[PDB]
């Protein structure tokens, strides 16, 4: 059991589902943010068609 | 030849091997507690299934 617990704790960075869970939640955070960005593509290209127009601000 | 003066030998392995048992138990308990020190934040989070 000393060796088995040693090899279990040495692999704590990537194997156990805890850190997998936090990296998963960061993935859904990134996906939700980028999906909120991507859903308004027509609005974004409406922003992109706005240069320095002093006549039509 | 091995049955000449084996009483003191048997008792001294008995003593030092009981000692080794004691410190091995102490070190495994210490290592398990150190592992559980960084585990209690995931002890409640361990309910999620691995395959799911």
């Amino acid at each position: 059991e000393i060796e088995l617990l040693k090899l279990e704790k040495d692999t704590a960075d990537v194997v156990h589902p805890f850190f997998l869970a936090q990296k998963c939640h960061t993935l859904q955070s990134m996906n939700n943010h980028l999906e909120a960005v991507l859903k308004e593509k027509r609005s974004l290209r409406q922003r992109l068609l706005k240069p320095m127009c002093q006549e039509n601000l | 030849w091995a049955s000449a003066s084996a009483k003191s030998e048997e008792e001294e392995k008995l003593a030092e091997l009981a000692r080794q048992l004691q410190e091995s138990a102490a070190k495994l308990h210490a290592l398990r507690t150190e592992y559980f020190a960084q585990h209690e934040q995931g002890a409640a989070a361990g309910a999620a299934d691995i395959s799911t």
